[PDB]
């Protein structure tokens, strides 16, 4: 079980991955939303998908 | 089904038949001048009012 320790097999390999998003559910620990408008620009894109335009 | 929908990203034309806002806006202004002068201007005289006599036949 050394082999497994010391190699990697090629073709076999791990890649990343990165993303945005909105975390909710906060107890009024959240963004200021005045000094990071990306925060309510995402928030009302998210609205207007959902149906409601603010 | 319209197919996989972005939720917090904006809302942008994607695919044949969706919509976007051109705001016209152009402001275009060329101009271009130039100008060349030459003068020149030349006065010569000479006159012998008074020739006293040793200098007459010259």
């Amino acid at each position: 079980e050394r082999i497994r320790d010391l190699t990697s097999v090629q073709g076999v390999r791990e890649n990343s991955l990165i993303g945005y998003g909105l975390v909710v559910g906060l107890d009024g620990t959240g963004d200021q939303t005045t000094q990071t408008p990306f925060t309510t620009q995402t928030l009302n894109n998210m609205l207007s998908q959902l149906g409601i335009t603010v | 089904n319209y197919g996989y929908q972005p939720l917090f990203e904006d809302r942008r034309p994607r695919n044949i038949g969706d919509t976007l806002t051109i705001v016209l806006q152009e402001n275009v202004s060329a101009s271009k001048s130039s100008s060349a002068n030459a003068s020149r201007d030349g006065k010569t005289s000479f006159g012998f009012d008074t020739v006293p006599r040793y200098l007459q036949g010259l």
